[PDB]
């Protein structure tokens, strides 16, 4: 019945979400970025991207995404 | 006629009565074992022998108290008597299979007493860890007899769980939803689901122990690539749910007793109480490795088991506060059953809170395998499960028998048992913090005062148990027949009189939508 | 003639008064416990180790004859 | 070691044991408060002739009943898990010592440099020297350097045992086929006692642990003398 | 009014302060004078005597509120009997000490304890709070 | 089958002294058993 | 309906009440639920 | 084969007061007596075996 | 609860006998074993 | 609101043809609430007892007013004061006047 | 009319209390039980070496 599925929604499902939200909001501080190494299997550029200067990924984050030549 | 009625029963009430008789006898065995423990520890030195005879007594104490006293009384006895009556059902779904759940227990008990009589007994602890429980360190039949005892008790409870779940789901009045069944009925359905899922895993683990002992398997033997710690995971995957199995029906009886003696038609926050019991049942499956904080698991695993274990305090707190809110505004009747229930609320709370201390893996390093654990579990078992049993017994004895107890004697019994259990277990906290290990026949001299006081406590509890036998005798001896019972409008189990006829609800209740 | 007394909500009024009473007490006990147990323990350990001389402690033990190795 | 009429933990010998004492004080204050509040509320519910027996609305009050306990558990969990991870932190030990559990005695191996090993048995009650402790003394103590990070590795050659020293905050299970690690650092010289902490048969009560904590120079000379 | 076991399914009488008007009268059967009293009750209650009003109350109800709510001396019997059985328990413990327990170990002898106490102070057992902390090493006495 | 007080049980309560004897044997045998098991284990 | 002169009624006085009110309904004049006053009449 | 369920319905509904485990006739009594004799006799033998195994 | 008076009243003397017999049924057999432990 | 609650209960007991079952249902329901009923409610219940020729239930209603006040000893004598005109008019003796407080 | 508690309560409370205290004091002090109290403020330490 609707009563049972509402009981599961508020008594189990949303409490789970609240606990995982608390878990996440406790491990949410920025990780220490690793030394840049210009590995040939990463930062692939076979064709320029069709936006910006051609060299930045779509959701480029300056803090954690280095370019082929290193961190900005 | 006697054989047809008592050996061939298909009647939920008579089977309930057989379980209560079995459990009461088991409680006397478990009490005697508890007094041998405390006689050994009541002065420094050795009374009986070395740790083997001592741990045979400790192991048997636990198995008898858990498998032959608490589970048969709560589930087999109160569950069979009350569940059909509380839902207006004419019997259990499988009334003949019900009788086999009962008749498996005398043989189970016989195998346990055989374990103790052959060779040097099973001095393993109730956990039966290898390699001490293996065929080198426990050569001979004792551990195999213990395993087979557990197999028969396991089948008894699995078939009983199938019976209760089916009865509670399928045999209510057609207008009655699950959200119109009494809390005791919910407490038995949830306990039955825990049994159905947990006991097969125990069965698998003790079967592996049996084959390591007799068929040259090496599940738990490093020489064959096995791991003693795998046994611990399988055992505790069952063992944590088992403690919720031991308390849940007690929570259900406490809800009924507090409601009744508060003069209320209903417990406070019914849906919260259902939510709390289902939450405890679920969380009880994902916490087992809090029994293994010293075995060498990874830190992140210890962090998870600490956190998941503490979460159980939230639903449990809702129940404690809901019991207090049921008392609030009551016309309080200070019956013996009410005294048991009020002692339950307080003493269960203390033992729950020492459980929360133990849930902290860092602190559990120092408390594990110490008397602090023994203090925790005797607050929740010897003052929680037992207080719920005694409350339920004095409340429903007149329903089952048609006779009244002497209330003054029952209040005397409560007062003696309250003093004895607190004198026994409160000082064990001090012994645990200061480092006294579990499963010791003797202790360094520093631990003498608290062990002396604890043993004196156990003798006060013995005096309560002896008086209880006399109180039951006096009730049957005097034959005061029940006339009227209050609050039948919200306590259906009383509405067919005391005792109810052999067949009740031949014509079912009328409930419209 | 007698004055009209409060006749409604007497149980609720008693509950409200005493639950606030229990909260205020809980705060008094926590302050007491902080003082008599928790801080006393931190100060006992801090004061013991502030000028503690582990070599002098060892020398006293050695001279008392407690050790297998010294 | 424990002393007569002791109520709480043995005094801390290691910084982690100090941390566990302050964490226990914090937790026990909470246990005392909740225990007290429940007893007080029982007593308040039971001490009035005023009644209210009609249906009572639950939802408002159930918010308090869940949120306050959730906050209290977070206040326990935070320092609990800080200490868990502090014990797990990388430290660089100066020394590794192994202990093997047996029915019913401990063996010790110090094999960083030389093959030093010996057995450690309980002193029988009839052979105690005046002043010595029943069930706690051993013939051969575990001599160790004070004020140094030591790696202790624990196993068994038969059934389960458990190697415990309460004043250092230590308890590590001794499992055949498994090498369990813990770290030991004593702030002080002295004698520190523990007892086997896993049921292991007939003489489980009678296989204790005695650490003897001394300056490095004394430990080195003892080591040499034990070869 | 005689209450029968075989009446369990019928409305019954209760004295409960939370159920002041129960489902039946305490007394259902009326004598000739009680029938005349119920007829008189249909006229002005001012014309009933105090005795007639009490008789009408006692036909309707068994106990008054004052009677049903009364205190009892039961606590004396419960506390006294509990103390008797706790005292009896001490007899069992005396029996156990006399006939079951042998001597305790020689480590409890007064001279052993005096020497063990000094050795515990020499190894500075619990020097921060528990034990050696309570000894004055300067004055050679307990603080 | 007999119904009612004292009839819905596998033991008789017709005579309170015969009942005392039966209850003594029943609870007494459960309490005694562990002492006699310990005696048995000590006598090997 | 009943095959005898009395039957137990359970009254769920309002939709989704968790509390059921139980009473014997006897042959004769309609009786009322003691919680909500709903009328019930036995038809043997 | 032929459908003889109606003849078995008549036999098992006969108003003779027999419990269902004996209602097929004399063969049920025999198989009941064999079963109960093996169970009770086997249980006595298991008790003798415990007696034996309880001593060295 | 209400109840009839006892159909077979148990006098104080009868209660003292029942209580005495009950206690002895627990205490004598255990007592016999514990008294004889040294002999075992 | 308080006035609306009190008006509902006055109306309940004032129904001219109120029956014995309704009188009991009313008082047994009313004493479940966290209050001592206002004199105007008690007045209407006592007049219902009169229409039902039930002197005993009128006395019992006065007892349950005292009981609902618990330790607040000032409430009952206040309510009796307010009811004196009705008690005099209907010839209702208090439990105290009948010795039913002993 | 006076019940068991009215007639005997005072005597049961006084006798039970007196008996309980007397027998527990005798058990605790007169039969050689070793309580092993704290030596602190009680025991004069004595040379052991
Ligand atoms: C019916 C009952 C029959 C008999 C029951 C047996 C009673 C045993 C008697 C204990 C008396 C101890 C004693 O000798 O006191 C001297 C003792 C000497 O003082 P101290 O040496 O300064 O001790 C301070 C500790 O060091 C403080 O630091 P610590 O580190 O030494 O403290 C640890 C200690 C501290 O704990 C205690 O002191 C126990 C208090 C319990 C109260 C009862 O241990 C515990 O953690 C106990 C765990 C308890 C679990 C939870 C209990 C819930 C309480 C219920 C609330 C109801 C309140 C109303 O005085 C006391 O503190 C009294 C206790
Ligand atoms: C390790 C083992 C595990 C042990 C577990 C023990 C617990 C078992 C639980 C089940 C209890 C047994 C009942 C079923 C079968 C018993 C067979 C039998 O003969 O019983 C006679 C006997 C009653 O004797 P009665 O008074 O002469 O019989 C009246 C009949 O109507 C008169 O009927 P009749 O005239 O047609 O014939 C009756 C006749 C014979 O009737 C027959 O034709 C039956 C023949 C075959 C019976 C096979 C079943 C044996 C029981 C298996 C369980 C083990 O009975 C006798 O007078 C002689 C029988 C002597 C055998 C006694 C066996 C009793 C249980 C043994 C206790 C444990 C011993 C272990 C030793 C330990 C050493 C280390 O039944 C009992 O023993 C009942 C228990 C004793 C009374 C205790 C009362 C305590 C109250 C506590 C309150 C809790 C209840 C709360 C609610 C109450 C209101 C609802
Ligand atoms: C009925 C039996 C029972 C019950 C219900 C419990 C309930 C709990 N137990 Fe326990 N336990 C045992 C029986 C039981 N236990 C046994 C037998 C062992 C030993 C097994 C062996 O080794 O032999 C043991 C061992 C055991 C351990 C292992 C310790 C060790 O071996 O080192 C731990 C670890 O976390 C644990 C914790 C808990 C917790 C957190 C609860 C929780 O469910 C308690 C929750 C209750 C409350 C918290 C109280 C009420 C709540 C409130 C009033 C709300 C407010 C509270 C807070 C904000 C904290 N118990
Ligand atoms: C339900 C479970 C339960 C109960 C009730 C008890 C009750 C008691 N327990 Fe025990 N105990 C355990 C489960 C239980 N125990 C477990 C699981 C262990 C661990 C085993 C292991 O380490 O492997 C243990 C271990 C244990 C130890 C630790 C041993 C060691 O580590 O060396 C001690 C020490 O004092 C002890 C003592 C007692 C005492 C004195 C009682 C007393 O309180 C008992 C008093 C008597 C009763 C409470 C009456 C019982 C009877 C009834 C209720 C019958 C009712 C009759 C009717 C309803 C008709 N038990
Ligand atoms: C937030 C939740 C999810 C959001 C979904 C995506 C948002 C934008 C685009 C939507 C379409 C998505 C479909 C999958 C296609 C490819 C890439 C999308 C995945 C994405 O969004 O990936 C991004 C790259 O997007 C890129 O390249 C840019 C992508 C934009 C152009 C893509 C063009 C290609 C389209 C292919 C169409 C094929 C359709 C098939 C039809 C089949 C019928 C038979 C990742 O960012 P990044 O900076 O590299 O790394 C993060 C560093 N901090
Ligand atoms: C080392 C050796 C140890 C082994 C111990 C062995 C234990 C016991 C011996 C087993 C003897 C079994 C005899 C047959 C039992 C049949 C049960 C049955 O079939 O029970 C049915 C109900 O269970 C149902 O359906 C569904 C459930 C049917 C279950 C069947 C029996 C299972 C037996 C063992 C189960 C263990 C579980 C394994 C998982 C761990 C029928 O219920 P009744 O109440 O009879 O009738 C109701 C009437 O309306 C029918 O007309
Ligand atoms: C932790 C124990 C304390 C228990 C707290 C319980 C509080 C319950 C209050 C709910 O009951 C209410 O009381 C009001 C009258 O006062 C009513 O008007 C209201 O309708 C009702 O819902
Ligand atoms: C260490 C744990 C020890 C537990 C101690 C147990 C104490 C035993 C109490 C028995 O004493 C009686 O208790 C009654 C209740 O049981 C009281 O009822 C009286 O008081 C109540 C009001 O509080 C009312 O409900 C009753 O109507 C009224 O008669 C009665 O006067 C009193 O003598
Ligand atoms: C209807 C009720 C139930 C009927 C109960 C029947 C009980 C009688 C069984 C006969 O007893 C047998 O005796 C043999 C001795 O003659 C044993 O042989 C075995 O033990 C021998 C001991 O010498 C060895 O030869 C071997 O292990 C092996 O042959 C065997 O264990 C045992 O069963
Ligand atoms: C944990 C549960 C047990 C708690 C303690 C039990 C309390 C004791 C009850 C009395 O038990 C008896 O004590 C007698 C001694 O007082 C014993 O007689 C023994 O001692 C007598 C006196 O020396 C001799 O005359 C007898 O022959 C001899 O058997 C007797 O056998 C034994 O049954
Ligand atoms: C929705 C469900 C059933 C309601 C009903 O149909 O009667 C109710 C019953 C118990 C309720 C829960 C319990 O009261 C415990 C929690 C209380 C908090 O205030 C909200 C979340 C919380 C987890 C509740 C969510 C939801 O309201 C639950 C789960
Ligand atoms: C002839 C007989 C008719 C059955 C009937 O309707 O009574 C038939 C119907 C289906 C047959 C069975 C099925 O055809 C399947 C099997 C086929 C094999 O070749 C013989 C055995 C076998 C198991 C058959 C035995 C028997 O001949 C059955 C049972
Ligand atoms: C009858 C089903 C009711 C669902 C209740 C959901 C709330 C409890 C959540 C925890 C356990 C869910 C397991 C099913
Ligand atoms: Cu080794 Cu216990
Ligand atoms: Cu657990
Ligand atoms: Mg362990
Ligand atoms: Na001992
Ligand atoms: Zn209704």
């Amino acid at each position: 019945g609707a009563r049972t599925w509402r009981f599961l929604t508020f008594g189990l499902a949303l409490p789970s979400v609240a606990l995982c939200t608390l878990n996440s909001w406790l491990h949410s501080g920025h990780r220490e970025r690793p030394a840049f190494i210009p590995y040939h299997h990463l930062r692939i550029r076979t064709k320029p991207f069709s936006w910006g200067d051609g060299n930045h990924t779509f959701f480029h984050n300056p803090r954690v995404n280095p370019l082929p030549t290193g961190y900005e | 006629m006697f054989i047809n009625r008592w050996l061939f029963s298909t009647n939920h009430k008579d089977i309930g009565t057989l379980y209560l008789l079995f459990g009461a006898w088991a409680g006397m065995v478990g009490t005697a074992l508890s007094l041998l423990i405390r006689a050994e520890l009541g002065q420094p030195g050795t009374l009986l022998g070395d740790d083997q005879i001592y741990n045979v007594v400790v192991t048997a104490h636990a198995f008898v108290m858990i498998f032959f006293m608490v589970m048969p009384i709560m589930i087999g006895g109160f569950g069979n008597w009350l569940v059909p009556l509380m839902i207006g059902a004419p019997d259990m779904a499988f009334p003949r299979m019900n009788n086999m759940s009962f008749w498996l227990l005398p043989p189970s008990f016989l195998l346990l007493l055989a374990s103790s009589m052959v060779e040097a007994g099973a001095g393993t602890g109730w956990t039966v860890y290898p390699p001490l429980a293996g065929n080198l360190a426990h050569a001979g039949a004792s551990v195999d007899l213990t395993i087979f005892s557990l197999h028969l008790a396991g089948v008894s409870s699995i078939l009983g769980a199938i019976n209760f779940i089916t009865t509670i789901i399928n045999m209510k009045p057609p207008a009655m939803s699950q959200y119109q069944t009494p809390l005791f009925v919910w407490s038995v359905m949830i306990t039955a689901v825990l049994l159905l899922l947990s006991l097969p895993v125990l069965a698998a683990g003790i079967t592996m122990l049996l084959t390591d002992r007799n068929l040259n398997t090496t599940f738990f033997d490093p020489a064959g690539g096995g791991d003693p710690i795998l046994y611990q995971h399988l055992f505790w995957f069952f063992g944590h749910p088992e403690v919720y199995i031991l308390i849940l029906p007690g929570f259900g009886m406490i809800s009924h007793i507090v409601t009744y003696y508060s003069g209320k038609k209903e417990p406070f926050g019914y849906m919260g109480m259902v939510w709390a019991m289902m939450s405890i049942g679920f969380l009880g499956f994902i916490v087992w490795a809090h029994h293994m904080f010293t075995v060498g698991m990874d830190v992140d695993t210890r962090a998870y088991f600490t956190s998941a274990t503490m979460i159980i305090a939230i639903p449990t707190g809702v129940k404690v506060f809901s019991w207090l809110a049921t008392l609030h505004g009551g016309n309080i009747k200070w019956s013996p059953a009410m005294m048991w229930a009020l002692g339950f609320i307080f003493l269960f709370t203390v033992g729950g809170l020492t459980g929360i201390v133990l849930a902290n893996s860092s602190l559990d390093i120092v408390l594990h395998d110490t008397y602090y654990v023994v203090a925790h579990f005797h607050y929740v078992l010897s003052m929680g499960a037992v207080f719920a049993i005694m409350g339920g017994f004095v409340h429903w004895f007149p329903l089952f028998s048609g006779y009244t107890l002497n209330d003054t004697w029952a209040k005397i019994h409560f007062a003696i048992m309250f003093v004895g259990v607190n004198m026994t277990f409160f000082p064990q906290h001090f012994l645990g913090l200061s480092g006294m290990p579990r499963r010791y026949s003797d202790y360094p001299d520093a631990y003498t005062m608290w062990n002396t006081i604890s043993s004196m406590g156990s003798f006060i509890s013995l005096t309560a148990v002896m008086l209880m036998v006399f109180i039951i005798w006096e009730a049957f001896a005097s034959k005061r027949e029940v006339l009227t019972v209050d609050l039948t409008t919200t306590n259906l189990e009383w509405l067919n009189g005391c005792p109810p006829p052999y067949h009740t609800f031949e014509e079912p209740t009328y409930v419209n939508l | 003639a007698l004055a009209k007394p409060q006749m409604r909500g007497l149980l609720a009024r008693r509950l409200r008064f005493h639950i606030v009473g229990a909260f205020m007490v809980s705060l008094g006990f926590a302050t007491f416990y902080k003082f008599a147990v928790a801080e006393k323990r931190k100060k006992a350990y801090a004061d013991f180790y502030r000028n503690y001389d582990s070599m002098k402690d060892f020398e006293e033990m050695r001279k008392a004859g407690i050790f297998q190795s010294a | 070691m424990a002393y007569p009429m002791q109520l709480g933990f043995q005094d801390a010998t290691s910084p982690i044991m100090e941390e566990l004492l302050h964490f226990h004080d914090h937790t026990l204050m909470i246990v005392f408060l909740i225990s007290s509040l429940v007893l007080y509320i029982i007593s308040l519910m039971l001490t009035t002739k005023l009644t209210h027996t009609s249906t009572m609305d639950a939802q408002e009050v159930e918010t308090i009943w869940t949120i306050l306990p959730a906050i209290i558990l977070i206040l326990i969990a935070l320092p609990s898990l800080r200490i868990l991870y502090m014990m797990d932190e990388i430290n660089n030990p100066s020394l590794t010592v192994k202990t093997m559990g047996h029915q019913w005695y401990w063996s010790y191996e110090y094999t960083d440099y030389e093959d030093l090993s010996f057995d450690s048995y309980m002193i029988p009650t009839s052979e105690l020297k005046p002043g010595e402790l029943r069930l706690l003394e051993v013939d051969n103590r575990v001599v160790l350097p004070m004020e140094m990070t030591i790696r202790m590795l624990v196993s068994s050659e038969d059934v389960l045992h458990s190697w415990a020293v309460p004043s250092l905050g230590l308890k590590t299970d001794a499992i055949p086929g498994r090498l369990n690690q813990t770290t030991l650092m004593s702030s002080r010289p002295g004698l520190y006692y523990g007892q086997c902490s896993e049921i292991c048969g007939s003489n489980h009560s009678f296989m204790p642990i005695v650490l003897e904590l001394v300056p490095l120079k004394y430990f080195e000379k003892w080591s040499a003398s034990m070869l | 009014s005689v209450v029968k076991s075989e009446d369990y399914a019928l409305p019954s009488y209760v004295d409960r302060r939370d159920y002041p008007l129960p489902d039946v009268a305490h007394v259902k059967n009326l004598s000739a004078s009680q029938k005349a009293l119920k007829e008189k009750e249909k006229a002005s209650w001012s014309s009933l005597s105090i005795d007639e009003k009490v008789e009408l109350y006692r036909l309707k109800f068994k106990e008054s509120f004052a009677e049903m709510n009364r205190s009892t001396n039961e606590w004396k019997t419960v506390v006294g009997a509990a103390m008797f059985f706790i005292g009896f328990t001490a007899l069992l413990l005396i029996w156990e000490k006399h006939y079951v327990y042998g001597p305790i170990p020689h480590t409890f002898e007064e001279e052993w304890v005096a020497k063990q106490t000094k050795r515990m102070l020499d190894m500075k057992v619990a020097p921060i709070q528990g034990f050696s902390a309570k000894w004055d090493y300067d004055k050679n006495e307990w603080k | 089958y007999e119904e009612g007080p004292g009839k819905n049980i596998p033991f008789s309560v017709e005579n309170k002294w015969r009942l005392l004897a039966m209850m003594t044997l029943f609870f007494g045998s459960g309490f005694a058993a562990p002492f006699f098991i310990v005696r048995h284990q000590l006598l090997k | 309906p009943s095959i005898t002169n009395k039957r137990i009624v359970g009254c769920i006085c309002e939709e989704d009440n968790s509390t059921v009110i139980w009473f014997w309904l006897h042959k004769g004049e309609a009786q009322r639920c003691p919680s909500c006053g709903t009328h019930y009449k036995l038809v043997p | 084969f032929e459908n003889r369920v109606a003849e078995k319905q008549k036999l098992f509904q006969e108003d003779n007061g027999l419990p269902v485990h004996l209602k097929g006739g004399a063969t049920d009594n025999i198989l009941y007596r064999v079963t109960m004799t093996l169970c009770l006799g086997g249980t006595l033998y298991s008790l003798y075996c415990l007696g034996w195994a309880s001593f060295p | 609860i209400t109840a009839k008076p006892a159909k077979t009243p148990t006098s104080p003397k009868e209660q003292a006998i029942g209580l005495s017999v009950t206690f002895l049924s627990f205490l004598l057999p255990a007592g016999w074993v514990l008294y004889h432990l040294d002999n075992y | 609101t308080d006035e609306e609650f009190d008006a509902r209960w006055v109306t309940y007991f004032n129904k001219p043809d109120i029956d014995a079952w309704e009188l009991r249902k009313g008082m047994n329901t009313l004493v479940g609430y966290d209050l001592v009923p206002e004199p105007k409610i008690i007045d209407a219940a006592l007049r219902a007892c009169r229409r039902l020729n039930d002197f005993a239930s009128a006395v019992r209603i006065l007892e349950v007013v005292k009981d609902k006040a618990g330790p607040h000893k000032e409430i009952y004598p206040y309510v009796i004061q307010e009811l004196r005109p009705t008690l005099n008019e209907l010839g209702i003796s208090t439990p105290e006047e009948l010795g039913l407080d002993k | 009319a006076p019940d068991f508690h009215d007639k005997y309560g005072n005597a049961v409370l006084a006798s039970g209390a007196t008996f309980c205290v007397a027998v527990w004091v005798y058990m605790a002090t007169q039969i050689g039980i070793e309580w092993n109290p704290s030596p602190v403020g009680r025991v004069t330490p004595k040379e052991w070496r």
